[PDB]
């Protein structure tokens, strides 16, 4: 594993999580589109989400809480929006793992150029 | 083996002095049983006397209360070890917490008069 | 040897002499001696040795007739007990400069009887050996301490 | 508890005390009863050396060796009983245990709440006050004038009289009240 | 508690019921007034083993200072009755 | 009440034994019902994306 | 009581030592008092420092919570050695190997938590992305002042 | 009174105490309380249980999962 490797292997080719992203985002990519937030600041502020929950995928969290409020007290029937919000949190986690593996391949590029 | 301690003592069944005993030690145990029998018969006679209406005046408990209360200063002798250890235990942490309190308050007064310490929301001091 | 047993095992029951000191001889009455006889002369701490000229069935019949039922049970169930005595490495030196010859002993604590190594400590002690000035071996004696002496 | 300890524990008493501590710290260790009975007869295969030992110095040496073995292989938490000291319910029911002198301080309304029992307790107190003047005279003549006095109290030698020192034994509260 | 109180005949039947289950006891020889040393001929272990039988039978602890003195079923019945404090 | 027996089985009542049996039966019914309705305890999501087989062009190629 | 049966002074002579032993209802040969260090102990008899848990539990006592007898000499530290307070009962395992075991467990666990602080055991994942200049409008700040622009891109 | 069971119904055989007593007699001793402690292994109590029979208790009635919720 990565945790298995960075203890008692080389830490130059293996990233540390506190300096992520260490590289500027301009190298490797010609352009990057920003993650355009579907839920805006006014709808998020009026929906009153906690600052831990205000991620890049609160667009389905607001729909989850709206369907839970409009489907009270049939809380068993609000699992589809929980599945969609967990899929969007899985997409945020695959973007985080993608920037992790892009950081480790860019450090491999740094150690190949050096 | 089992090492002894002042706080975890040797039991008398594991004690080596219970296994090499002498007839003078056995006579001491017989006299200890005899004095416990005399004190138990006096206590049980005062327990089961129906003419008694008051409590049991315990002379050894009165002796222990008198020894812990009003015998210590009549049995004082001023020794240098008692004088030095009492002077340390009665003076030492006053100079120690004097140095702690004066160092912390000199630090606090210096930081207030220099402006580094800020009382942001400190209304009731 | 009595000074060495006094200074080798100080504070233990092995410090005292077999004879006892002169301040303890004068106070020994009859009842202390019969208390010692009733305590330490008990029958299974006693053996009956014969060597040659005897028959063992004759000795056991005579011990049934005579030396049976000496004493077995203690007085107040107060058993005597052996203790491991402390060896203290020490020095005593009785200085008598008008006395002609100096007797000096040096001893280390050895393992004792029940430990099996009395044979190997005795074979080291017998390599070292012994000498007296009446021995006619001279310089050619085998023990090198006696040869050097 | 009801009898009295001696001045000294004898060799047989210390050996049977080691047998009792061994056969409760076993079943503290060997939890199942098959293992308890197999290891208890192994403890009988261990008592068989101590049967005909005749020196008593070697018996006290074997007592010291078995006691050192018991303290080396003893359970850190032994088997305890609900009624034993150090137990689950050691003097748990002390809320009941209020003795018979406290019934003298009851109000007459509560004394008339129990009519026959207080009349029978008056009969027991009359038995106390007519028995004590011969009970305390019995101890001063059955007391030996020699220097050894035992802990066990004498019985009623006189016919028709109660045993001496009877009230504190006979009016303890019950150990399992309710 | 929910446990029933213990009669004297029930306590005697329980003590005799454990005592006939020992291996070296003849049940026709065993009466309530028979001494363990000189009337059934038992050893020093077997008296305290009868004491362990009462320990895991009645669920309470007999001290060893009483348990050395107890030597016959009638006063082991009377001692267990006087420890559990039953009126008959 | 019970007539507490000596050295044998107590006469166990049908209320106690069908009460405990239907309680454990309802517990395994709840376990099998929820394990049939969502197996997300063992499943979770579809798979975790292992970063070893990520293609470099959708990862973003490092230059040269 | 009177001044004779009340305690006082130190036993300097063996006849007043025997008188203090018959005061305290103890044996004459067992009467070892405290040493004369001027600490105010005096003629009080030094018992061995064993708590009341170590006495016989099944024997019926005159003072039942104290496990003492009437007229038996109460220890100077009996309030220290009462059954609510500190026991000096014999442990199954000895004190020095007990202290070595407990302090070895504590020091090994503190050093192992320092090892776990040195290697902080991270999942292969980046930081959690937060939008809108990393919530500087929502963390608490001046809305008239422009926030520092951080931009979280796609991959 | 209480109707005690008779002592003749507690034999040794059919128990693990029988196995303990025959191994202990192969050693060369006898067990004195083996007839006394045979009530824990003889009678209604004979037969050890298994971890299906304690944890999977009522699983044969708890396998009533219904697909009829249509
Ligand atoms: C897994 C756990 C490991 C750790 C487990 C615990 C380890 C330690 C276990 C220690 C067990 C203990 O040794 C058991 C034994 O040996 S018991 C021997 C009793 N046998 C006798 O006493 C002989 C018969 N007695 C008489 O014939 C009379 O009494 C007599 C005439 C001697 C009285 O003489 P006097 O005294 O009047």
């Amino acid at each position: 594993a990565h945790l298995t490797r960075r203890y008692l292997w080389d830490a130059s080719v293996e990233p540390d999580p506190e300096k992520i992203p260490s590289f500027p985002p301009d190298l490797g990519f010609p352009e990057r589109k920003e993650r355009v937030m579907v839920a805006t600041q006014q709808e998020m502020m009026d929906a009153q989400l906690t600052l831990q929950q205000r991620d890049y995928c609160a667009h389905y969290l607001i729909r989850l809480l709206k369907c839970k409020r409009d489907s009270f007290p049939n809380f068993l029937a609000c699992k589809h929006e929980q599945h969609d919000w967990d899929y969007c949190e899985h997409l945020d986690y695959v973007k985080r793992m993608k920037e992790f593996e892009r950081e480790r391949r860019l450090l491999q590029r740094k150690k190949r150029r050096a | 083996k089992y090492k002894p301690a002042p706080l975890a003592t040797l039991p008398s069944t594991l004690d080596p002095a219970e296994y090499d005993v002498s007839p003078e030690t056995r006579r001491a145990q017989v006299e200890r049983l005899s004095i416990r029998a005399r004190l138990k018969r006096e206590y049980l006679l005062q327990y089961n006397d129906p003419k008694r209406v008051s409590h049991i005046e315990d002379p050894a408990l009165i002796r222990w209360t008198y020894a812990r209360s009003a015998n210590i200063y009549p049995n004082f002798r001023p020794t240098p070890k008692n004088s030095l250890l009492g002077a340390v235990a009665g003076f030492g942490p006053l100079i120690f917490w004097y140095y702690v309190f004066k160092t912390d308050r000199d630090r606090k007064e210096r930081l207030i008069q220099e402006g580094k310490l800020d009382r942001k929301f400190n209304i009731s001091y | 040897f009595d000074y060495l047993h006094a200074t080798a095992f100080q504070g233990t029951p092995l410090a005292q002499a077999v004879e006892g000191p002169s301040e303890n001889v004068r106070r020994l009455s009859r009842t202390d001696l019969t208390d010692y006889l009733n305590r330490h002369y008990k029958a299974p701490r006693m053996v009956l040795a014969a060597a040659g000229g005897v028959e063992h069935q004759q000795l056991l019949d005579l011990a049934q007739k005579h030396l049976s039922s000496v004493s077995r049970v203690y007085e107040e169930d107060a058993v005597p007990g052996l203790t491991p005595c402390r060896f203290t490495g020490s020095e005593i030196r009785h200085r008598d400069d008008a006395l002609p010859l100096a007797h000096v002993a040096i001893a280390v604590e050895g393992p004792g009887w029940a430990n099996p190594d009395n044979v190997t400590l005795q074979v080291a002690n017998a390599i070292i050996g012994h000498y007296d000035c009446t021995y006619g071996g001279g310089v050619h004696l085998s023990s090198p301490l006696a040869s050097v002496a | 508890a009801f009898c009295a300890p001696p001045a000294y524990l004898t060799h047989q008493q210390k050996v049977l005390r080691l047998y009792k501590r061994a056969l409760r710290h076993l079943e503290s260790w060997c939890i199942h009863r098959d293992k308890y009975r197999y290891f208890a007869c192994l403890m009988r295969a261990r008592f068989e050396e101590h049967k005909n030992e005749k020196d008593m110095m070697r018996a006290t040496q074997l007592l010291r060796e078995a006691e050192e073995e018991f303290w080396q292989n003893q359970h850190p938490q032994p088997y305890i009983f609900p009624d034993s000291p150090g137990g689950t319910s050691f003097e748990r029911y002390e809320c009941y245990k209020v003795p018979e002198w406290c019934l003298d301080y009851w109000h007459p309304s509560e004394k008339a709440m129990y009519p026959d029992y207080f009349s029978k307790r008056e009969q027991w107190k009359k038995l106390r006050m007519e028995s004590w003047d011969r009970e305390v005279k019995q101890l001063q003549e059955e007391t030996s004038p020699d220097g050894i006095m035992t802990e066990a109290l004498p019985p009623a030698r006189r016919e028709g009289d109660l045993p001496p020192l009877w009230w504190h034994i006979v009016t303890r509260p019950r150990e399992r009240p309710t | 508690s929910d446990a029933p109180p213990l009669t004297l005949d029930g306590i005697k039947d329980r003590v005799l019921y454990v005592l006939k289950l020992y291996d070296k006891i003849d049940p026709e020889k065993l009466s309530v007034n028979s001494h363990f040393m000189k009337d059934l001929g038992l050893d020093s272990l077997d008296q305290v083993e009868i004491i362990m039988a009462m320990e895991d039978e009645f669920g309470f602890e007999i001290p060893d200072i009483d348990a050395e003195k107890l030597m016959c079923p009638q006063e082991i019945v009377d001692y267990i009755a006087d420890k559990k404090d039953v009126y008959e | 009440h019970i007539q507490p027996r000596y050295r044998e089985f107590p006469q166990l009542t049908r209320s106690q034994v069908i009460q405990g049996e239907f309680l454990s039966s309802l517990m395994w019914f709840w376990i099998l019902w929820r394990f049939w309705h969502d197996s997300d305890a063992v499943l979770g999501h579809f798979s975790y994306p292992d970063p070893s087989q990520w293609t470099d062009e959708e990862l973003g190629i490092p230059p040269d | 009581m009177t001044k004779d049966m009340l305690p006082g002074s130190y036993p300097r002579t063996p006849e007043e030592r025997a008188a203090a032993a018959k005061k305290y209802n103890m044996r004459v040969e067992d009467y070892e008092p405290y040493p004369d260090d001027g600490m105010g102990y005096g003629d009080y008899p030094m018992l061995p420092n064993r708590s009341q848990h170590e006495r016989d539990p099944w024997y019926q006592w005159d003072h039942s919570e104290l496990r003492m007898n009437w007229g038996e000499p109460i220890h100077w530290d009996l309030d220290m050695y009462i059954r609510n307070r500190v026991d000096t009962s014999p442990t199954p395992v000895s004190w020095d190997v007990m202290c070595k075991h407990l302090f070895g467990f504590v020091a090994f666990m503190v050093f192992m938590f320092w090892v776990g602080h040195v290697f902080p055991s991270y999942q292969p994942v980046g930081p959690k992305q937060y939008p809108y200049n990393n919530l500087y409008l929502e963390r608490g700040g001046d809305p008239t002042k422009e926030p520092e622009p951080v931009v979280h891109y796609d991959i | 009174k209480m109707e005690l069971p008779d002592y003749r119904q507690w034999k040794i055989e059919g128990t693990p105490l029988e196995t303990v007593q025959k191994k202990l007699a192969a050693r060369g001793l006898r067990d004195p309380w083996a007839r006394n402690e045979a009530w824990r292994y003889m009678g209604g109590f004979a037969g050890n249980i298994t971890f299906p029979s304690v944890i999977l208790k009522g699983f044969k009635w708890g396998f009533a999962a219904f697909v009829v919720a249509l």
